[PDB]
């Protein structure tokens, strides 16, 4: 009694979503998708979601003359897979509704991925795929007839490009989708902009911080910005690998203002610990500064079970204990491994160190070298003049040191009160305020 | 981690490293991004054997990166990898962007056409050809014209009539094609005669050949080439279709060009083709034979007395279904409401009888051999001047030997009031011919210090000098219209000059910018229907852009007018754009743009099934200004003809509106003034006779832009309304093939009865008299193939083909 | 939502600054600052 | 008709593009028209007005 239900409403899915795309799509350029087409992410995701049920969509697919009122109402009655997902070409090559190809290359045959079964059907959907990407590649050279794949089938299809990750990630890595992917960015470069490389440019970084090095600067030179950022998701954990990078590259500066705007660009829910367990890592870069406030302000108790360790350790943090830095290493060195975290345990004194610093420094305008030297659990007066030109190292408050005996002679920095460097940066601060001026007059550009 | 493996100068082992750069050339993409320095290093070497194949890894790297002037660099250097390895998007994007970089040289190579170009590598060319041998052993007919056009050059393209056993079209359809999307005429005069060279010289005889380079390239010496031809392998009846041609289709100064070369039977046919009796008398006949009009309705509106212009509104309106039946009506039945109004009516009811017989050529002059103006009456001299008026009616745009001795009355007559019909008779039968004569009494004729004869003078010598090039002409125009003391002088010089350039394109801008410098609103305004007369036809941004900046910026507003008049006078080739751009137009502030708006919306979209125009201009006619309210009427009338009845339903509502608004006394007079005149536009001949823009033949015609943009405003002198009744052209085909043997042939179209109904299925001619049709009911016939007399020419629309006796 | 990446991976708790600044730093608050002043 | 189809749309483009500049100036223009529409008009002030009643 319940599935006659989806056989009315999954039924209407395709009327109203898939019926309407196609005809709306058939005229009113670029109003064509992109209003209810793409729809497609949420809609689609709920197709895998609301609601044998295998073979039935996929036979029977390509008829003649437009009678899939008919032909989806059949896939609706037929509720009382070998060749069967290459059957919507069985039937008879698809040869009209060339929006529809794609749509009915995703839609139905995608399920078996929330299915499950991971050992007959992913060769299965590697084959679809085939066929899906015969569609990709055979745009070009045997379809100049119109349009239809960028402005429709172009979002359709880096969608479809991340269900292609989905199948070719549960058994194996991909080299070959790589040249087939700049490929495909050949004929979105010039002609239309799509994401598409960003995709797999995201799981290039995925799966090579995991097993290959070399392609954070061939990222340098490929860094076509994009500015686009659309769904600003894929440009959200876009800044969280290359955050990562950053953090790998020892970029940390950087790192906190382009990973807190990361953060601050996700706006999702579910506290499954997404954005907690994006967000721990994340983080690491202010365990890495050398400052880090407590992180009561950033916990969600789900993540509470995997935190176990990273609560100890910004306690470790905020200490200076060897005891406590070995022993949350040792022990609670587990499951970010899985993550990667062994650079903090190297520079984790010298976050002891410049939090210790900070704390002194913006404290204290003079303080001693051979007390600074038994603050924190420095060695000598020798390491505490070293500690203090590594304590600058970069150009931070003013720490002379009174060169005869006299320790350190410094002192508070000045001018701050609010003459010229204020006013030296509200030039740039308005120009971002113009820049919103320039989203304003884009948002009367909107119609 | 290969530069490792370039650090070695022997090439022994860069087989190896090229063969590892083509193996992991997707994976080391940044490798060779700082490494095209020894990538250089390895190209510009004269011993490195594989500098080519450096230069396709530097393909590989610029390709990752996608450079221009680098794939130029590739198509150098890389030499036969580049040439004969063409299977791939690799290769194909890199060089569809040379092929890009080779149709922008193609751009450079048509700036400059003189020597001295852009130096061009053998192989940038070398992929064109060779990629173009894909085309001509493809064979496509796209695949011929497209890279034969994309180059600009006539090399390539005279070698693509050369392909196989096939082109039974492109040698017959290639100027068809090439004429419908032309834009410069630089070359296309080049194209358009080295086509019928090989016409002339094809294996068929063809007619549409000249035909059309008769008209758009309209050369003396080719007209002298079918006329050498055509005469000398003795027959006529092939001359037939362009003889007849060449006085139907072609216009004055081309008979001068061919009368050049007549000289040096068909010798009696030579004699009467530039006389040109026959269309005129088969028009005569036409409308003789077919007065499908209605004089119940002119009695409809002949009760609405009224002592002003309505006189002319009626004797036009009975012209309009009378210019060329040899029939008056409200010249008889009538003499005192026919000498109700004075000194204006009378100009005018005496140019109606010129204006009802044009077309009685010769035998007008003794048909007014009683109407001499020096016969009647001497008390008005416009009674006079009204008088050879209709004889230069009698001379309508083509004349005689009588143009000089019209020339002769001329010489002496009346100070002014005889050469406002005169000198414009003289220049509508003497167009382009730059006559001396005229050019005489034109003098004295600026010179009168009377501002009456403005239009007298400048008109005329603009219609004698239709595309002058002149100067000294223009210098005595122009440099008189700083000083004088009136507008009308002014202004009929101001049109004149307007009038005294056409089809320039290039050449009458430096005209255009000295109209254009002045303050005076009158000299500017000149300037905009000179715009429209250098670029007729034809959609060139250079007018619209000034066009477009001065009817916004400018308050002065009689030369907005006129650029919203030039409109349809420079896009009546794509009428189809008017609505989406003179939409807003249609709600300006002033009656200036608002009228030439209404005005722009009906000479544009003339011959349009259009009805949206009709919509737009449905609150222009409910406009709170009185006289756009008059142009609106008038603007109906623009819209409904090239329409019949079942075009646009709202036909018949116009007839009853404009009953409606003039059969009301309680309605605007000078806007109820344009109704029962439109009622006469909308039956001109009883839509037998429409106006005229564009041929079949393409060669537009001069009353149907000369007369209808003088006929533009026409409150400044009240006969500037009668021109647009010499645009008129029957609705009717000749299917004739002998001058006057009459044929047996009735064929049909599949239409509907009522679509032929004009106030069954098939449709039924007449033996040539010509029949009335549709013009849209031209290309929906069927031939007879159970007749006796088959045509073997096309007759897609009205004119003149061949049949044959059989 | 899979994010292709992630689906592989006021009680006591404002306090836990002041208690983290406090853990190994006045662990008493009183017992020792009611005593200081006859240390000296 | 590859050729001639992309030689017009080009064609029409450019048409189009000129005449949005029409309208984009007369945006420009009917702003001032309307100021001076609201300063011109507002200049009803007190040309020495008399005092009465509203009912």
């Amino acid at each position: 009694p319940p599935p006659p239900a989806p056989q009315d409403v999954e039924m209407k899915e395709e009327a109203a979503t898939g019926g309407g795309s196609t005809g709306e799509a058939d005229g009113k350029t670029a109003a064509a998708a992109a209003e209810h087409s793409q729809r497609e992410l949420d809609t689609v995701t709920l197709e895998d979601i609301k609601e044998g049920k295998e073979p039935r969509f996929v036979l029977r697919a390509l008829r003649m003359l437009p009678s899939t009122s008919r032909r989806l109402n059949h896939y609706v009655l037929y509720k009382a897979l070998l060749p069967f997902l290459e059957e919507p070409m069985d039937t008879e090559a698809d040869l009209q509704f060339r929006p529809r190809t794609g749509k009915a290359a995703s839609t139905p045959l995608l399920p078996e991925v929330e299915a499950y079964l991971q050992l007959l059907v992913v060769i299965f959907m590697m084959n679809s795929k085939r066929y899906k990407e015969a569609q990709k590649i055979s745009d070009d050279l045997m379809q100049k007839i119109s349009t239809q794949n960028r402005r429709a089938l172009d979002l359709v299809a880096a969608k479809c490009y991340y269900y292609h990750a989905r199948v070719y990630e549960f058994l194996d890595k991909l080299d070959v989708v790589r040249s087939f992917l700049h490929a495909r960015l050949r004929t979105a470069t010039l002609r239309h902009d799509a994401d598409g490389q960003a995709t797999l440019l995201n799981l290039l970084l995925r799966n090579y911080l995991h097993y290959s090095l070399y392609d954070q600067a061939e990222k340098l030179v490929s860094k076509s910005v994009f500015p686009e950022q659309a769904n600003n998701n894929e440009w959200a954990r876009y800044l969280y690998y290359t955050g990562r990078i950053k953090a790998i590259q020892l970029e940390y500066s950087e790192a906190r203002r382009t990973m807190t705007n990361a953060l601050r660009k996700a706006p999702q829910h579910t506290a499954v610990g997404f954005k907690q367990t994006v967000h721990k890592l994340l983080i690491v870069v202010e365990l890495l500064l050398g400052e880090i406030p407590d992180r009561l302000q950033f916990r969600q108790p789900s993540l509470k079970r995997s935190l176990m360790p990273y609560f100890l350790l910004t306690q470790a943090v905020r200490t200076g204990n060897l005891a406590k830095f070995n022993q949350v290493l040792d022990q609670f060195g587990e499951k970010f491994q899985a993550d990667g975290t062994y650079t903090l345990i190297i520079r984790l004194r010298h976050n002891v160190i410049k939090t210790g610093v900070r704390m002194i420094s913006l404290s204290y305008s003079r303080i001693s070298l051979a007390d600074i030297a038994q603050k924190l659990q420095l060695d000598s007066p020798e390491d505490a003049e070293f500690i203090v030109a590594k304590a600058i190292r970069d150009g931070v408050i003013e720490a002379s040191i009174n060169h005869e005996k006299g320790y350190v002679q410094s002192k508070e920095m000045i001018d701050i009160y609010s003459t010229r460097e204020p006013q030296l940066a509200f030039h740039q601060r308005i120009s971002f305020c113009l820049d919103i001026h320039n989203m304003s007059v884009k948002a009367m550009r909107f119609p | 981690g290969i530069i490792s493996l370039l650090d070695e100068d022997e090439p022994q082992l860069k087989e190896f490293a090229l063969h590892k750069l083509n193996a992991v050339v997707n994976d080391f993409w940044a490798e060779i991004s700082e490494s095209v320095d020894k990538i250089e290093v390895l190209y510009e070497d004269e011993g490195f054997r594989s500098r080519q194949f450096a230069a396709l890894v530097a393909s590989k790297v610029f390709y990752h990166l996608g450079a221009f002037e680098e794939s130029l660099n590739y198509a150098l250097g890389a030499g036969d990898l580049f040439n004969v390895n063409d299977n791939s998007e690799y290769v194909e994007t890199i060089i569809a962007k040379c092929i890009d970089h080779y149709t922008k040289q193609c751009v450079e190579n048509a700036d400059l056409p003189e020597g001295e170009k852009k130096p061009i590598d053998q192989r940038l060319e070398g992929i064109v050809n060779k990629m173009f041998q894909r085309c001509l052993d493809d064979h496509k007919y796209k695949q011929a014209i497209g890279i034969a056009l994309e180059t600009r050059r006539l090399d390539v393209f005279e070698k693509t009539i050369l392909e196989s056993n096939d082109v039974p079209g492109m040698l017959a359809y290639s100027l068809k094609l090439c004429m419908s999307l032309m834009q410069n005429k630089q070359f296309r005069n080049k194209v358009l005669r080295v086509l019928v060279k090989i016409y002339m010289n094809l294996e068929k005889p063809d007619f549409i050949n000249v035909c059309q380079c008769l008209i758009f390239l309209d050369d003396p010496q080719a007209v002298s080439d079918i006329l050498e031809k055509l005469v000398k392998e003795d027959n006529l009846l092939m001359a037939y279709q362009i003889c007849f041609d060449l006085y139907e289709s072609a216009s004055q100064q081309f008979l001068s060009s061919v009368i050049q070369n007549l000289r040096t039977d068909q010798t009696l046919k030579m004699i009467k083709i530039l006389s040109g009796e026959m269309a005129i008398e088969l028009h005569l006949q036409f409308l003789i034979r077919n007065n499908n009009t209605d004089l119940m309705i002119l009695k409809n509106t002949k009760d609405a007395v009224r002592n002003s212009v309505c006189h002319t509104a009626t004797v036009i309106a009975n012209s309009f279904m009378h210019c060329g039946t040899t029939s008056d009506q409200f010249l008889r039945d009538n003499l005192e409401w026919l000498a109700r109004a004075t000194n204006w009516a009378k100009f005018t009811a005496t140019a109606s009888l010129g204006v009802i017989h044009k077309g009685h050529e010769k035998e007008a002059l003794q048909l007014m051999a009683t109407y001499l103006p020096k016969d009647t009456s001497p008390g008005s001299a416009y009674q006079e001047g009204g008088g050879l008026y209709a004889l230069g009616l009698i001379h309508a745009n083509h004349g005689g030997d009588i143009i000089d001795y019209l020339l002769n009355q001329l010489k002496n007559a009346s100070n002014d009031i005889v050469r406002h019909g005169g000198s414009l008779g003289l220049g509508l039968a003497a167009m382009g011919t730059a006559r001396q004569d005229v050019y005489d009494l034109l003098k004295t004729n600026l010179y009168q210090d009377d501002a009456v004869t403005g239009e007298a003078a400048g008109l005329a010598l603009g219609l004698v000098m239709l595309g002058s090039k002149n100067a000294q002409a223009i210098e005595d125009m122009v440099g008189y219209a700083q000083e004088t003391q009136h507008e009308k002088i002014l202004r009929g010089l101001a049109v004149g000059i307007a009038l005294v350039m056409y089809g320039r394109m290039e050449e009458a801008d430096a005209l255009i910018e000295s109209l254009c410098r002045d303050k005076d609103p009158i000299l500017r305004r000149s300037g905009m229907y000179t715009v429209a007369m250098a670029y007729c036809g034809s959609g060139n941004n250079k007018a619209i852009r000034r066009l477009l900046h001065v009817a916004v910026s400018d308050v002065n507003d009689d030369v907005r007018r006129a650029a919203v008049e030039s409109l349809g006078f420079i896009l009546f080739r794509t009428p189809e754009q008017c609505p989406s751009v003179v939409s807003l137009l249609s709600e300006s502030y002033n009656p200036h743009v608002r009228y030439g708006a209404a005005m722009a919306l009906g000479i544009c979209c003339a011959g349009t099934g259009n009805k949206e125009a009709i919509n737009l201009l449905e609150p222009m006619t409910n406009d709170p200004v009185n006289y756009v309210r008059q142009g609106a009427l008038i603007a109906s009338a623009l819209i409904m003809i090239q329409q019949t009845e079942i075009t646009c339903p709202k036909v018949n509502q116009f007839r009853q509106l404009y009953s409606k608004v003039i059969n009301d006394k309680h309605d605007d007079v000078m806007a109820k003034f344009g109704a029962i005149l439109a009622q006469g536009i909308l039956d001109a001949g009883g839509h037998n006779v429409t106006i005229s823009l564009q041929s079949r033949t393409g060669h537009t015609h001069m009353p149907s832009v000369v007369g209808v943009l003088v006929f533009t405003q026409f409150w400044f002198w009240f006969p500037l309304s009668h021109f647009l009744s010499l645009a008129y052209t029957p609705t009717c085909v000749i299917g004739l093939n002998k001058d006057l043997k009459m044929p047996k042939v009735q064929y049909k179209s599949n239409c509907k009865p009522s679509t032929f109904a004009y106030p069954t299925a098939k449709a039924k001619k007449k033996e040539k008299n010509p029949a009335r049709v549709m013009p849209a009911q031209l290309k929906v016939l069927t031939m007879p193939e159970t007749c006796r007399y088959q045509p073997f020419k096309p007759l897609s629309i009205g004119g003149i083909i061949i049949l044959k006796d059989t | 939502m899979s994010e292709k990446k992630q689906p592989v991976d006021e009680d006591n708790w404002d306090d836990d600054n002041v208690e983290d600044d406090f853990s190994n730093q006045l662990r008493a608050e009183l017992e020792k600052h009611g005593y200081k002043m006859e240390t000296s | 008709d590859l050729y001639s189809r992309y030689k017009k749309l080009q064609q029409e483009l450019e048409f189009l593009e000129v005449q949005e500049e029409y309208i984009k100036d007369e945006q420009k223009n009917l702003k001032k028209e309307f100021l001076h529409a609201q300063e011109e008009v507002k200049r009803i002030q007190s040309i020495p007005l008399v005092i009465g009643q509203f009912l």
